[PDB]
């Protein structure tokens, strides 16, 4: 994998109308994948979950982020460690932030390897303007690979 | 008379599937979504801002279908989506400056 760099001309013609995004590293990134379950409930082994995990780590590095990783965490560990990540002082000095969460899930929430649910509203909140003064007015990207139901989509044939 | 902020702003969230649905994952290739995301981003982060790159991801995901003959669950589908409280273009300016 490589990421094609942007031209200095491109940067000159767009930065005035974009979030400032020039620091080095461009921000911290957290990739948190739950793959092996406990299974104090229901949840299947996420075969394929290591490719996703690896692919994101690689991407966010090539994109200039200082990447933190976590794997196989309980609902309560996700919460505590997400909070600790949001409070890192490195955020004072970076321009952006990225968080990826990959697990099984329901609508609005993701599973810890223990089959207990972490609310996405609680996740976003740890990074908001009240809780995370360091990232104020800084773009925060989230990527959520997790079910939002169990229905698979049959799809529809086009007219 | 200082500017103040809402409690929450300037986030963008990409989601792999829609509300009520499960997400397609390949035991050999990982999730449809993560895979589209890395190629769109590795190729276009140089000239396309992140919300537009999430639109190109949506385009890739929409066109893909599941190859699992046997289980009716073959030719199956998913749709991704993003939600945004961004207030400006988000360009990642890869490799600038050196």
């Amino acid at each position: 994998m490589q990421v094609k760099p942007c031209t200095p001309e491109f940067y000159q013609t767009h930065f005035q109308l974009a979030y400032r995004l020039q620091s080095r590293p461009r921000g911290l990134a957290l990739v948190l994948s739950n793959v092996h379950f406990t299974g104090e409930k229901e949840l299947e082994f996420r075969s394929g979950g290591d490719v996703d995990h690896s692919t994101l780590v690689t991407l966010f590095k090539l994109l200039g982020y200082d990447v933190h990783v976590l794997c196989d965490q309980t609902a309560q560990e996700m919460q505590e460690k997400l909070q600790n990540f949001a409070q890192l002082p490195a955020h004072r000095v970076t321009d952006s932030c990225i968080v990826a969460l990959l697990s099984h899930g329901v609508e609005g929430a993701i599973y810890g390897v223990d089959g207990k649910l972490l609310q996405l509203q609680e996740v976003f909140q740890l990074f908001d303007n009240a809780n995370c003064p360091s990232l104020q007015n800084k773009p925060k990207m989230f990527f959520i690979q997790a079910c939002r139901g169990d229905e698979t989509d049959r799809g529809v044939d086009q007219q | 008379p200082k500017m103040r902020l809402p409690t929450r702003s300037d986030m963008i969230c990409g989601y792999a599937c829609l509300k009520g649905t499960a997400a397609m994952r390949n035991t050999k290739r990982g999730s449809w979504y993560i895979e589209a995301l890395a190629q769109v981003f590795s190729e276009r982060a140089c000239d396309m801002h992140v919300a537009d790159m999430l639109v190109k991801v949506n385009a890739l995901i929409k066109d893909r279908e599941g190859y699992a003959p046997g289980t009716e669950f073959h030719r199956c589908k998913e749709m991704s989506e993003y939600c945004s409280t961004l207030c400006r273009h988000l360009y990642l300016f890869p490799g600038h400056p050196p």
